[PDB]
């Protein structure tokens, strides 16, 4: 089966660039879609991008492509998040997502997750 | 962008009773609809995908409907293991967008 | 599902037809071709598995989707074609022979068509031409596609759809341009009058400076569809391929049957041999010697003829149509 762990810094300052982890076990990268997928406390899920595997084909929410850009690694079955230039209110929980369809926008899987909070 | 009202926001209800809870999209956006339900510290379970369609797991008592802009979810014979929120996801537009989320509790 | 450049609408022109055939393949040995056309085939609007059902691009100014069934399909190249499979961009049909193939939605009295030049030819498996298969003769490994949708023949690449233009989302009034969407979508302008500018309004806004209206262009965002990467349509500003679907209906290994022809009446003569052959369909006929030069000979015979060849000390060996190559071996016997 497939299975994703979040493993991220839970404390950053504000105006510097966020680094966020999920390792991808049981499947190879190269053959599904994976998903980034926040969750602001007192607020609801909101769409981060996505990226394919053997094609590095990324496409990203209008109001964050200036802010956010996905690489993968296939050597390490990574996929990687940068965030840069963080505010207060990108103080979210953090889910990594991959389907047993191929492309699909619903996601099959999904890791624990790792919490991240933005403050001086 | 293709906006999102949740409805109701909150419900009491108790064990064996039937909530209704609706799902209206600003645009038509046919019956791609998928709904999930958020356990609190566990990442949130998919319930119905396509509007209708049931996720093997998920329990029969479960049943979605509607086409369009007009969508509900039928929770009939309610439990203790489904108090949960509930948040209806359409796959249309770029990015997929959510609902405020509806809180479901024991009476 | 797009809409392309048909070669062929259904008077004479090229038009505009969004069941448009890109490519046919006729690869198989039983004749059935397979056709790849712009529609999705076995999808409704939401694009739900249900086979009864299919959608296509519309011919109006919203650009949404419609629905219609297979009982309006018509598949033919010379006459009607039997329809066997199909799955979204895929068909798969058996054909008479022709120089072309087409493809028509028979929605009412609107019988959108579209044909594609591709010749189709009765071809045969063995060294026996025919027709229709025998009941009887030798089985012989064949390659056909298979019957099975859920096969996979290979991928097909598909990226986001770009900039689809349109005259009816502009309004020309007294020396103007305005812009009107339809209700409850975001629609992106582009226009030039002086400094280049750009912007996205969802509603009706006037636009300065502009006086004619060949000079602006308006388009919704989508994202809701995925296209194919067809040479008929503008693509987006980043090519990268985003994703993948089966190619159905994999070219399988499969047994066939082909006929034996007539058992040949074998004389004898002092070194050469004299076969008198009977084949009502053209079959070949194909004889080598057995030593150091082989003197390899083929001919495909009509009807009935005799044919005689020399054989040697060495021997030689004839292989009548699909039957076991038989060697025979000459004497001393002279007179
Ligand atoms: C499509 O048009 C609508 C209407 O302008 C935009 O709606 C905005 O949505 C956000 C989030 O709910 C609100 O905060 C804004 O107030 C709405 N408009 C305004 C001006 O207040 C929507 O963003 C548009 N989508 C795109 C991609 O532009
Ligand atoms: C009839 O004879 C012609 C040659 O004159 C030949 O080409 C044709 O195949 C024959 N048809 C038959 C088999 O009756
Ligand atoms: C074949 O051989 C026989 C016997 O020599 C002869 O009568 C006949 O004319 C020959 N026919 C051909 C095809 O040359």
């Amino acid at each position: 089966q497939v299975q994703l762990q979040e493993s991220g810094p839970g404390l950053v300052k504000p105006s510097e660039t966020l680094s966020l982890t999920c390792a991808v076990s049981g499947d190879s990268i190269s053959n599904n879609y994976w998903t980034w997928i926040r969750h602001f406390p007192g607020k609801g899920l909101e769409w981060i991008g996505r990226i394919y595997g053997d094609a590095g084909s990324t496409d990203y929410n209008p109001s964050l492509k200036s802010r956010v850009t996905i690489s993968m690694d296939l050597s390490k079955n990574q996929f990687s998040l940068d965030l840069t230039s963080v505010t207060v209110a990108d103080t979210a929980l953090y889910y990594c997502a991959s389907r047993t369809t191929v492309a699909d926008n619903w996601f099959d899987v999904w890791g624990p997750g790792v919490l991240v909070t933005v403050s001086s | 962008d293709i906006q999102m009202t949740q409805s109701p926001s909150s419900l009491s209800a108790s064990v064996g009773d039937t909530v209704t809870i609706t799902c209206r999209a600003t645009q038509s956006i046919s019956s791609l609809l998928a709904w999930y339900q958020y356990k609190p510290g566990k990442a949130p379970k998919l319930l119905i995908y396509q509007a209708s369609s049931l996720h093997i797991g998920v329990p029969s008592r479960f049943s979605g409907s509607g086409s369009g802009t007009d969508f509900t979810l039928t929770i009939s014979s309610l439990q203790s293991e489904d108090f949960a929120t509930y948040y209806c996801q359409q796959h249309d537009s770029r990015p997929w967008t959510f609902g405020q989320g509806t809180k479901v509790d024991i009476k | 599902p797009y809409l392309g450049f048909c070669p062929y609408c259904r008077h004479s022109a090229p038009c505009f037809s969004p069941i448009k055939i890109e490519n046919v393949w006729d690869e198989s040995d039983d004749g059935s071709i397979r056709i790849q056309v712009s529609a999705q085939f076995g999808y409704n609007q939401a694009g739900t598995a249900d086979v009864t059902k299919f959608r296509y691009m519309s011919f109006d100014h919203d650009h949404d989707i419609k629905e219609d069934s297979m009982d309006k399909i018509a598949i033919s190249t010379s006459g009607p074609c039997r329809r066997l499979g199909h799955k979204g961009y895929f068909l798969l049909a058996q054909c008479p022979p022709g120089d072309s193939v087409t493809v028509s939605i028979t929605s009412g009295a609107s019988e959108n068509s579209c044909t594609v030049e591709k010749k189709i030819r009765r071809k045969f498996v063995g060294r026996e031409e025919y027709l229709f298969p025998p009941v009887h003769g030798k089985l012989v490994k064949c390659h056909v596609y298979d019957h099975l949708k859920e096969t996979s023949a290979g991928y097909i690449t598909m990226h986001r759809p770009g900039p689809h233009a349109y005259k009816s989302y502009l309004e020309e009034a007294s020396g103007e341009v305005y812009i009107k969407p339809p209700s409850g979508k975001n629609v992106t302008y582009e226009c030039k009058c002086g400094d280049y500018s750009t912007g996205i309004v969802s509603t009706r806004t006037k636009m300065n400076g502009c006086t004619k209206a060949k000079q602006c262009i308006a388009y919704k965002s989508d994202q809701t569809k995925w296209v194919f990467n067809s040479p008929d349509l503008i693509r987006h500003t980043d090519h990268s391929v985003q994703g993948k679907l089966h190619i159905p209906f994999r070219l399988t290994p499969t047994v066939c049957p082909v006929p034996l022809a007539h058992t040949p009446t074998v004389t004898k003569w002092f070194k050469g041999i004299t076969l008198h052959l009977t084949a009502t369909r053209p079959t070949l006929l194909t004889t080598r010697k057995l030593g150091l030069r082989a003197d390899a000979t083929a001919e495909w015979i009509t009807g009935t003829t005799s044919r005689n060849f020399s054989v040697g000390r060495e021997g030689l060996e004839y292989v009548w149509g699909n039957h076991e190559p038989v060697r025979v071996w000459a004497q001393e016997s002279a007179p």
